[PDB]
């Protein structure tokens, strides 16, 4: 993916996500947004060297 | 080559030295052919271990 700051030049960066899934949610203000379940475990992101 | 060469034994294992020494590339590039090399990015991942871009 890449990001940019509003303009500042942008930059190419990397993400590795781990992650899982804990089924739906038992929430309205949740489920309306996540409903199924979508969790990062683990996160990580670094600059891309071009 | 022959600063490169000993700079990666020194900065591998002798299992990951000995993987590298048998390149010797010598006569394949010899002197008629050269390698460049840059790196665009680094990221750790863990204990000990990395990925070079």
């Amino acid at each position: 993916f890449t990001t940019q700051q509003h303009v500042e030049a942008p930059q190419h960066q990397i993400a590795t996500i781990g992650y899982t899934y804990i089924g739906a949610p038992m929430r309205s203000s949740d489920r309306l947004l996540n409903p199924l379940g979508f969790q990062v475990t683990s996160y990580r992101a670094d600059p891309e060297i071009l | 080559i022959q600063m490169n060469y000993d700079t990666t034994a020194l900065l591998s294992a002798p299992a990951v030295q000995q993987d590298y020494y048998k390149l010797f590339r010598d006569r394949v590039l010899g002197n008629k052919a050269r390698i460049t090399v840059r790196v665009r990015s680094i990221q750790p991942n863990g204990r000990g271990q990395a990925t070079v871009r």
